[PDB]
RNA sequence: CGGGAGGCAGCAGUUAGGAAUCUUCCGCAAUGGGCGCAAGCCUGACGGAGCGACGCCGCUUGGAGGAAGAAGCCCUUCGGGGUGUAAACUCCUGAACCCGGGACGAAACCCCCGACGAGGGGACUGACGGUACCGGGGUAAUAGCGCCGGCCAACUCCGUGCCAGCA
């Protein structure tokens, strides 16, 4: 008796599978309650259709981090700070790094997907990294006037 | 001049003020002439709000002024009302 | 080259000193103040957020079984004794995270009836914040410091030899 799973379990889990158990079994348990359903070709093809859409369509903002990453990666930034000598008199959080990037080249920027803990308040040169999966480490420099 | 207004008390995001007259020059929250009321704008009680509309009677008598969001407050307990 | 400019013991910040003491943040929505008949304008006061176990309070790193008692290490009268139900292992609960929804604080000023009054009715407005909190799902998931001669609660082995050290 071929049924495809929901909830996963013991012997027998992970959703989408599609596995041979004793019609008893299907008939008075899984099927009532709920988890499983009959491995129709009516079902069993839809399922293919259901990976075929969401497995693709999650490799476009795979590709999508990539076509943001092939731009930035390299591009250099530039940030005017009114400092003295080495230490600054204010800091550089991320509502700025993101901010000025993005009116410096028409990039948006989450200031929540960075890798900064501490806001810099601190002159000299930092190359610090983005997110999410495979990543884009953006290069920044700091200056004076 | 002379007036009857809020001095916060509570806590933090736990307003709750005191009804009570003062001279304006004074800071928000210090010495004050006289209570006449308190007040819970959360009406997290079957009392948020209470006043001694006797006195408050007195002292606009003799002239003083309540602020706006006051006034509000002792309308509500029939103050000005005049049958 | 005749003369000019400045006074953070206001908010934040730099420097110096020192054992040592924070953000060049958000908002006038709330309260309070100034001017204005009013609409409203200003308010680093205030209302909030950020940083520090600096303190007080609450909360977690698991719950129930489980050997006449694994190993490892320590003692030993070489029979054993100790860590110790502690662990392994078995079920059961589910901090974090995940998806959804999401405030109270705000009813006045102002507009209509009455008279711009007493009294009645109607509308705008939230920085904190998609944050608390509610509902669904959901992983066994940080421990360290001080002391064990008497005062003073907790003893045995080795090393050391008025040295090294403790107080």
């Amino acid at each position: 008796m071929k049924v495809i799973l929901l909830e996963p379990l013991e012997n027998l889990g992970d959703v989408g599978q599609v596995v041979d158990v004793k019609p008893g079994y299907a008939r008075n348990y899984l099927l009532p309650r709920g988890l499983a359903v009959l491995a129709t070709e009516s079902n069993l093809k839809a399922l293919e259709a259901r990976i075929r859409a969401q497995a693709k369509r999650l490799a476009e903002r795979k590709a999508e981090a990539e076509r943001l990453k092939e731009i930035l990666e390299n591009l250099t930034l530039t940030i005017p700070v009114r400092a003295g000598e080495t230490k600054i008199y204010g800091s550089v959080t991320a509502k700025d790094i993101a901010e000025a990037l993005s009116r410096q080249h028409g990039v948006t920027i989450d200031p929540k997907r960075l890798a900064l803990e501490k806001p810099i308040k601190e002159l000299g040169e930092y190359v610090l990294t983005y997110k999410p999966h495979p990543e884009v480490p953006i290069q920044l420099k700091v200056s004076v006037v | 001049m002379v007036k009857i207004r809020l001095a916060r008390f509570g806590s933090k995001h736990n307003p709750h003020y005191r009804i009570v007259v003062t001279d304006a020059r004074r800071k928000r929250d210090g010495k004050y002439i006289e209570k006449i009321g308190y007040y819970d704008p959360r009406k997290t009680t079957p009392d948020w709000l209470k006043v001694d509309v006797e006195r408050a009677r007195y002292w606009l008598s003799v002239g003083a002024q309540p602020t706006d969001t006051a006034r509000r407050l002792l309308r509500q307990a029939g103050v000005f009302r005049q049958e």
